[PDB]
RNA sequence: GAAGAACCUUACCAGGUCUUGACAUCCUUUGACCACUCUAGAGAUAGAGCUUUCCCUUCGGGGACAAAGUGACAGGUGGUGCAUGGUUGUCGUCAGCUCGUGUCGUGAGAUGUUGGGUUAAGUCCCGCAACGAGCGCAACCCUUAUUGUUAGUUGCCAUCAUUUAGUUGGGCACUCUAGCGAGACUGCCGGUGACAAACCGGAGGAAGGUGGGGAUGACGUCAAAUCAUCAUGCCCCUUAUGACCUGGGCUACACACGUGCUACAAUGGGAAGUACAACGAGUCGCUAGACCGCGAGGUCAUGCAAAUCUCUUAAAGCUUCUCUCAGUUCGGAUUGCAGGCUGCAACUCGCCUGCAUGAAGCCGGAAUCGCUAGUAAUCGCGGAUCAGCACGCCGCGGUGAA
């Protein structure tokens, strides 16, 4: 119970956020609304797997987008899938919305689809070890500098947990002009829940 | 307060604008914490709950400045 | 006319001052030495660089400056005696350096931590 | 000269990037520019404890900038006028105009 | 007994001075920031998620 | 401290009288920094004397400077635990520390039904050789050379 | 934790109740739903009436849910931080913790990481059987101490006039704000020191040897604490533990202890005048001017989406008499009265003014702790949760020891 969340040091000062908003006389109405966004999009993320979500702002329009990993699972066939989720998103919206879908190019730059697929591995049944070690390598393989986890629960179907997860190559995380990554997933299959706590590096 | 409007309940109140000419009754059931008393209010004796179980008090003509809860507290300090 | 121009900076409080060949006074507000000030405008304090250029002088002050109290704006008048001579006279820069008297003070309010009750004063530890 | 607007955003950067090019579309078709004024930047304050149960004195606090501008101009047309009702990009930054 | 209490407060008030406001996303009754909507600890948790606007650290 | 030595501040001379230990024995008794009453409440005892068995103030300071002068000194330095010190040699500095030290924490210890005449007695008894702070002198001479019984195995 | 207990908020008792229930899925009547008042009631509620009115149609149905009754139930602040995730304390800002090639030992293992002086520091130099590579540390990040240029309004007073005011003639002159820069980095010199680090002294400089301060806490150490933020497997119920109302209470006092405030006094008071900022908050929210009050305040009515305007011209000093040494012009404890304001209402259970008794306290015993400088010690301003409710909190400024 003493590291600091590294992602909160790191906004402000070179990344940006989710918004291109001065919220002004609508502060918790756009705040629960976008919070109405992640849980109503929520269903639609097992197969999709978007990374990174922006909102932005027209007259009277609402200009968000989703940058997936996998070109054809949303935007269909003609069009098809992309007006019916424009359509059941309005309700919760109630103003006109008007999106874009980007294909990311290289698409192992994620650190979100890292998380979940080592969920699901680890929801899968597979023991601790060669799974972290082959996620590692596989991003090696794409190309990264450094890959840690500190992982924990009721770890491969037994008591009490460990902190383990072990790593590759240098590492800055108490740099500054670093450019890290952080996610925390939940993962279980029966016994409790067995968070995982990745991390990458890219370097800059 | 009292002197810039009485504050007292309206319903009580119209349970006892039924009975002021009337007989002097022993019972009324009620609540009895938030109505203070003004003097057309002489010679009841109206059930004070505390909010455990309800006392009794009747009424004579010196009370002018409080309420009726002041009477029946909720202590049971013994 | 003749007037001069020297701005000075200490706990909070600019101080733009108007001197013009007097003989030694002050308008603080357009107030004279002790309109606006107690007797805590004491002689080295207030006229140190009289005593190393322009001897004994003076000439008269005027000046506007609000922050700090009698004695944090009065340390204000020093700049502005320093500005002065340096707007003045060049060769007796070196007697005014090597006296000191234009290192700024570069004090302000100490920035107060939380976790404790003041920038420094810890809570009293209660063991037992 | 009976034409003024304001620009009030969170950072700087954008603020006058952008209030240089609504003051170049606005000197283009006339002259007579004022200055791109700078407002001393309203600050604001919070202060949250770090755990749930316990430990008051663990701080973790937050605070805001924001960053504000005032444009106005001297001597306007009609045309600087359309280019100032016809457009208000970009739109994540919000303007509050007069005239 | 929470679910109650979540239903609870968007009713219209019985009088004037029972008004009053908790988080939407979980029920914390102390320490709500009225010009948030949210509460104390679920400001720190989603300002580090990198989703509220405006808020950064402060050192000064 | 622990590492090594540290600066010691100097003070500065008054701009009235023009003399620095008098801005030391300025800086002992004003409370809060609060030089309105306290120091002028010293210059109007000084002026005291200088109206009743005196002439200049710099002169009688010097003279409050003779007859409470610490001449010397001990410090308590162990070894095994034990009661250990030795009357040191006192630095002028310290002399003037222990001195005014001796003459503001008495004028505590006198108390009198006026707020400078407690002041005005303590320089009069600090100045002309009397006063328990003289006697505080006094009592600095005795222990001085008293507690040398453990101090010659040095 | 509880950043505001008069009900609610609220867990806990007394009374009045209900059971696909307020909540979650759907059918069904297919209704437009709610809108509108009366009787009694502590209400949860028991009992009535009005219009309420298809809100798309290739006239089919589904787009509306009060509703009706139902199934699989929903649901539970009931345990489980010693089954959990997560989050936070902890040494502690502590500098420690590792790896590859070469080499030693039969082997587990060792050598880098040891010996001298250097720094706040595994930072650096010289000797090293070890040659090289890392996380930490420093470091870039923010603030702020100095200046140049650029920009002048709602701010500033250079050239002068009017002034109750800097009104508008005047421009950004000084200032100020914020934009890019320059800047303090052993940057240069003398000596010590093997010529090695480093040290002692200079010059310039506003800032000299990382300027002051913040953000940033390695492996781990401690079954530390969190199922009362949320998720959450396991054991329990679901005509009740789930849900709805009225009064209470978490504010009671036979005692002990931790914390905050006030004097215990001739460094304290009263009458008089006179001063000096910064951070902010602000359109059902802050009040210009005037009136009337011992007063809490009320009244007419103006501004204010902010560099304009409201809190908002801060206090201890400065100069006179004073109580002139007492339970006292030190001090104000509890109590009767006039009230004032918030609220549906201030006995339980808000705060404040004034009038009237003038309590205790007459400098604190072991044992303690804060702190090495615009800091201790001390005096004022604003803000939060909030209709009201600070000796607490979080900042900001004023005087300023050893
Ligand atoms: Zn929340």
């Amino acid at each position: 119970g003493q590291k600091v969340h590294p992602i909160g040091m790191r906004v402000g000062i070179i990344r940006d956020w989710d918004a291109k908003w001065y919220a002004e006389k609508e502060y918790a109405e756009f705040l629960h609304e976008d919070l109405r966004i992640r849980k109503f999009i929520a269903t639609k993320l097992a197969d999709a797997a978007v990374s990174t979500i922006e909102i932005e702002r027209a007259a009277n329009r609402v200009n968000i987008s989703i940058h997936t990993a996998k070109p054809g699972m949303v935007i269909g066939k003609g069009g098809s899938e992309v007006e019916n989720l424009r359509k059941e998103l309005n309700k919760l919206t109630g103003k006109r919305v008007h999106i874009n879908i980007v294909e990311i190019k290289k698409p192992d730059l994620d650190a979100k689809l890292v998380g979940e697929g080592i969920a699901r591995q680890l929801e899968n049944r597979v023991a601790f070890r060669r799974a972290q070690k082959q996620a590692i390598q596989r991003a090696m393989r794409a190309g990264a500098k450094g890959i840690k986890t500190q992982v924990s629960g009721r770890l491969n179907g037994a008591d009490i947990a460990r902190s383990e997860g072990y790593s590759e190559g240098t590492v800055p995380l108490h740099t500054l002009r670093a450019d890290i990554d952080y996610a925390w997933e939940e993962a279980d299959t029966t016994y409790g829940k067995l968070g995982v706590k990745v991390w990458i590096y890219r370097g800059e | 307060s009292l002197k810039k409007g009485p504050f007292v309940d309206d319903h009580l109140m119209k349970k006892v604008e039924a009975q002021q000419g009337a007989e002097k009754k022993k019972v009324i059931k009620t609540w009895s914490r938030r109505s203070t008393i003004f003097p057309s209010f002489v010679g009841f004796t109206i059930a004070v709950y505390d909010g455990r179980k309800h006392v009794p008090v009747y009424i004579q003509e010196d009370m002018v400045g409080h309420k009726l809860g002041e009477f029946a507290p909720t202590r049971t300090y013994r | 006319q003749v007037q001069y121009s020297g701005t000075g900076r200490r706990k909070n409080a600019v101080a733009r001052v108007r001197l013009v060949p007097g003989t030694g006074k002050i308008t603080v507000n357009k107030k004279d030495v002790e309109e606006y000030i107690p007797h805590a405008d004491l002689r080295e304090v207030i006229n140190q660089p009289f005593g190393v250029t322009e001897t004994k002088g003076a000439y008269d002050v005027i000046v506007n400056v609000n922050g700090g109290g009698y004695a944090g704006q009065s340390g204000a008048i020093r700049h502005g005696i320093a500005r002065a001579l340096l707007q003045v006279d060049p060769d007796f820069r070196s007697a005014l350096k090597r006296a000191g008297l234009l290192t700024r003070d570069a004090r302000m309010v100490e920035r107060k931590k939380p976790g404790l009750k003041k920038a420094r004063k810890a809570s009293q530890f209660s063991k037992r | 000269q009976k034409i003024r607007i304001r620009l009030k955003a969170y950072e700087h950067r954008i603020l006058d990037q952008s209030a240089d090019k609504i003051v170049e579309t606005a000197k283009r078709t006339g002259a007579d520019v004022s200055g791109p004024i700078p407002l001393p930047t309203e600050r604001s304050l919070y202060t949250v404890i770090r755990a749930t149960h316990k430990y008051k004195d663990s701080r973790e606090q937050f605070e805001m900038r924001t960053h504000k501008r005032l444009i106005d101009i001297v001597n306007p047309t009609p045309k600087t006028v359309d280019a100032l009702m016809k457009l208000d990009l970009p739109s994540g930054v919000n303007i509050e105009i007069k005239l | 007994a929470k679910k109650s209490m979540i239903a609870k407060n968007k009713r219209p008030a019985k009088h004037s001075t029972q008004a009053y406001t908790r988080c939407e996303r979980c029920g914390r009754p102390h320490s709500v920031y009225r010009k948030f909507h949210l509460c104390r600890i679920c400001f720190r948790e989603l300002a580090y998620k990198g989703q509220i606007p405006g808020v950064k650290k402060a050192s000064w | 401290p622990r590492k090594g030595p540290v600066a010691k501040r100097d003070v500065l001379p008054d701009p009235i009288y023009n003399s620095k230990l008098v801005t030391r024995l300025i800086n002992r008794v004003m409370v809060d920094g609060k030089r309105g009453i306290a120091a002028n409440i010293i210059y109007n005892s000084f002026d005291i004397i200088k109206e009743s068995t005196g002439n200049d103030p710099l002169e009688v300071f010097e003279q409050a400077m003779k007859n409470v002068m610490p001449v010397l000194e001990v410090k308590a330095r162990r070894v095994g635990g034990s009661n250990y010190q030795v009357p040191v040699e006192v630095r002028p500095e310290r002399r003037t520390t222990l001195g005014l030290r001796w003459v503001v924490n008495y004028a505590r210890l006198r108390g009198e039904h006026t707020m400078e005449e407690r002041l005005a007695k303590e320089i009069m008894d600090a100045a002309n050789n009397t006063g328990a702070s003289v006697k505080k002198r006094e009592d600095t001479h005795k222990m001085a050379d008293a507690n040398r019984a453990f101090a010659h195995y040095r």
